[PDB]
């Protein structure tokens, strides 16, 4: 219940960016990272799926990509567990979609548990972050 | 001899590279052609939005909810599509352009009327071939050869101006616009210009056109002075078609067709190379003109022969022919009225009989 | 044995060829697959500048905004009104922007120069030349500044004409203005239409302003009393404010068009407001035969083609009625089988044009 999230700030600000730039969009991709014993979410990286111009959906995942990353990531040396989603809700405080909890509640299937990252960038940008 | 032949099937494989090679490179961007584009597309509908700049890659659109916006000019679009007023598959989030939308769901004022090209001939309403001849000499013999851009009538209609107009719809097979002068006077500013403006266009759309304005004398007026604040509309509509009018001379498509019992004011515009040319009449038709529109009407009953049209057409007088037709769908009924399903003079003398005035 | 070298080639040429049939539109697509990343951008024009940076822009979406700078701004540039692309997010420039605040080619009507010049409607030749050496001259020769010049007569005598053989000479984009639709029922439209009359125009000077036929926006209204007249008055003081006001013509220059220039504001027909006002006749019978040869004998004509009978059977043609009677008898030309106008066709027509009217 008191869980433990962690964030490589690059994920953070790489989300950010492509966040901050996301507007309108809610920006999706994978979530690096692993759960350390239990609380401990983990996050080395994340990144971008391609825009969406089917917008955010369970759908609008492509695990290719990811691959392509994840191998040439693999290839990298970069290598993680996808933990959850991160997403651009702009003047969002609330709550992303229950579509986006689908989303996720498909995707954390892929995991013990994940998350969906609520971030206004706008809020964001406030030079204190909304997240 | 047979280097070249090998030399040349050396080189084929290497031939057959760069296209192979690009067969690699097609499917690459096919995809996010395809990816992107599909992605993308689309929804149902858009809010569209109306182009400013076309610097060269530079557009800003203000929404169907009327939001200005810049982009960059967008994929999906073209610089010609591109254009103010204008319908536009945009990403309303984003507000990127998504698709240009086309002549679609797009107010036709639904208000206004249109008829294609309504085939009909000139022995609709008979006798009057006198200006059925101005009308292809005003009309058909411009479209045909290269000129005005229409005609303006005058006269009672009922003597099927309309269908003269409808038979040079037919004739020149022109697109017929019957637009009620009654849409076109308005409570908005320029509104009925703007309905001429979409008439313009949109029967232009279809031109070859004859457009059949009815009662020209309802936006034929200007007035005389300073005071067209209350009454802009009649004018400004009217100074509207003018300025289209005044917009088109040896296009023949556009035939401009005014009917009136008889215009109001006249200009050297109203009758104009490019404007109205021919101020065209269309009087109640003579007798037996009449006869002849008599004949159109007592046509069609099934008949005894009692008939005789040039006393009935000359009992009954100047009608605009359906009062012949009100004689004659008279007579009919007073056929059966007269228990005959023949239709008779009599029936048609009651035809007459039923006041004629 | 050697006929395999077309099908080296063969495949070759074609293949060789197909490489950049295939090729170019991956680019294209790609700049599309591309624009397709970027995305739309908010617009204002400032509604003020507050400070350097700080702007009140109120959204041309929607509503007031405080709003600062971004980059690649000139906070010079910068003003109220301004048009400037505006942000999504930070809600500030995006961009500064070329405004057009008023459509330049409907409310407003622009055209750079006109058709014709002076000649071809020669026979009104009266404002041919006066009214080039008070107008286009004194922009080059800025040794007043006109101030207006008033065109009255019948239009389309080549009066139509004139004004655009006025814009033709001089260099200057000529604007057309119409008068009704410039007031709409709300205040200072007309001179929101009227000043981007002065602001495109005299941003894109030189420029010709036309100003149709305006009893309706200005002239002496209804009763000069509220009909909107006042909105009409507004107008007609706008124009004032621009005329009798001193927003000048430096080089983009104002032709009034009226009928009858009695119709209009007195106070208009000062100085400082009207530097001219221009009769614009018929043409005469050498101003039609003129004219005549120029309006009627350019287009394909007989020698046949009867020259000053037409013209003798011309009477009080104006410049286009004139064009009747080559284009009257461009039907007859049509009807007598001809482009080439021909006596045939011509007598027919002037008789035609003369048969309406005089």
């Amino acid at each position: 219940t008191k869980e433990t999230v962690y964030i490589s700030s690059i994920a953070l600000l790489k989300m950010l960016k492509h966040g901050r730039a996301g507007v309108p969009m809610e920006v999706m991709g994978l979530m690096l990272g692993e759960f350390v014993d239990d609380y401990t979410v983990n996050v080395v990286d994340v990144f971008a799926m391609p825009q969406s111009g089917t917008g955010v959906s369970v759908e609008a995942v492509d695990d290719v990509f990811q691959a392509k990353m994840m191998d040439m990531l693999k290839q990298t040396g970069r290598d993680q567990m996808v933990v959850g989603w991160y997403h651009s809700h702009p003047g969002f405080g609330c709550w992303l979609s229950s579509v986006d909890v689908n989303t996720q509640k498909s995707f954390e299937q892929l995991n013990s548990r994940a998350v969906a990252v609520v971030v206004d960038p706008i809020q964001s940008v406030k030079g204190k972050v909304v997240i | 001899m047979a280097t070249l032949e090998e030399l040349d099937a050396q080189t084929l494989p290497g031939d057959d590279e760069l296209d192979q090679e690009i067969l690699n490179l097609s499917t690459q961007e096919l995809q996010t052609r395809a990816k992107l584009l599909d992605k993308n597309n689309r929804q149902l509908p858009y809010l569209v939005a109306n182009v400013v700049e076309v610097v060269g890659k530079a557009a800003v659109v203000k929404t169907s909810s009327r939001q200005t916006v810049f982009l960059p000019m967008v994929g999906l679009v073209d610089p010609d599509k591109l254009k103010p007023n204008d319908l536009v598959g945009v990403n309303k989030d984003s507000y990127l352009i998504l698709d240009t939308l086309p002549s679609e769901f797009d107010s036709r004022v639904k208000a206004m009327e249109v008829d294609e090209k309504p085939t009909e001939t000139y022995s609709d309403v008979g006798g009057l071939d006198k200006q059925i001849e101005e009308l292809v000499e005003a009309i058909v013999l411009p479209m045909k050869r290269a000129a005005p851009k229409g005609a303006l009538m005058y006269g009672p209609p009922g003597t099927g101006k309309t269908l003269l107009a409808r038979a040079c719809a037919a004739q020149t097979n022109a697109t017929f616009l019957k637009l009620a002068a009654p849409q076109l006077v308005q409570m908005y500013i320029g509104e009925g210009a703007k309905l001429v403006r979409d008439a313009f266009a949109l029967a232009k759309e279809k031109a070859p056109t004859i457009i059949f304005i009815d009662e020209l004398d309802a936006i034929g007026t200007k007035r005389f002075d300073s005071e067209k604040s209350g009454d802009r509309e009649v004018q400004r509509t009217m100074l509207e078609l003018l300025n289209q009018l005044d917009g088109f001379s040896s296009d023949d498509r556009v035939k401009v067709l005014a009917a009136t019992n008889r215009v109001d004011v006249l200009d050297p515009a109203l009758l104009r190379s490019g404007r109205l040319d021919r101020k065209i009449e269309f009087p109640l038709p003579s007798e037996d003109s009449r006869a002849q529109i008599l004949q159109i009407h007592s046509r069609k009953m099934t008949t005894d022969d009692d008939i005789n049209w040039q006393e009935l057409a000359r009992s009954t007088d100047e009608f605009n022919g359906a009062q012949l037709k009100a004689v004659t769908v008279e007579a009919g009924m007073i056929a059966l009225r007269n228990g005959q399903s023949s239709v008779k003079h009599e029936d048609f003398v009651e035809g007459i009989s039923e006041v004629q005035a | 044995k050697l006929l395999e070298h077309r099908r080296y080639d063969d495949q070759l040429k074609q293949r060789r060829q197909n490489i950049r049939d295939l090729e170019k539109l991956y680019d294209k697509t790609e700049n599309d697959i591309k624009a397709l990343q970027s995305i739309g951008q908010l617009i204002g024009e400032v509604m003020k500048e507050l400070s350097e940076e700080k702007y009140i822009v109120k959204a041309s979406s929607g509503p007031r905004y405080i709003v600062g700078v971004r980059n690649s701004v000139d906070r010079s540039k910068l003003k109220k009104g301004v048009r400037v692309t505006l942000d999504i997010t930070t809600l500030t420039i995006m961009r500064i922007l070329p405004r057009e605040t008023d459509p330049l080619v409907y409310n407003m009507t622009s055209f750079e120069q006109g058709e014709i010049t002076f000649d071809g409607i020669g026979g009104l030749t009266e404002q041919i030349r006066e009214l080039r050496e008070v107008i286009e001259l004194p922009l080059k020769n800025p040794e007043k500044p006109p101030k207006g010049v008033l065109l009255y007569g019948p239009p389309g005598t080549g009066k139509t004409l004139l004004a655009k053989a006025v814009a033709a000479t001089i260099g200057a984009n000529f604007i057309f203005s119409p008068a009704s639709g410039i007031v709409d029922k709300y205040i200072g439209e007309s001179a929101r239409i009227i000043r981007e009359m002065f602001a495109y125009a005299k941003e894109h000077e030189p420029c010709i302003i036309f100003m149709d036929e305006v009893d309706a926006i200005g002239g002496r209204r209804f009763s000069e009393g509220t009909s909107a007249d006042r909105e009409i008055q507004r107008t007609l003081m706008e124009l004032l404010t621009q005329m009798d006001g001193f927003d000048n013509l430096g080089q983009t220059k104002i032709i009034m068009a009226t009928n009858r220039p009695d119709t209009l504001d007195p106070a208009l027909l000062r100085p400082g407001r009207l530097d001219r006002k221009v009769e614009i006749p018929l043409p005469n019978e050498a101003g039609r035969l003129e004219i005549f040869k120029i309006h009627t004998a350019k287009v394909k004509k007989t020698g046949e083609f009867d020259f000053e009978a037409a013209v003798k059977m011309s009477d009080g043609f104006n410049g286009a009625d004139i064009r009747n009677c080559a284009t009257e008898a461009g039907f007859f030309a049509i009807r007598d089988d001809r482009d080439h106008i021909n006596p045939d066709d011509l007598m027919k027509a002037v008789r035609k044009v003369a048969e309406v009217k005089k």
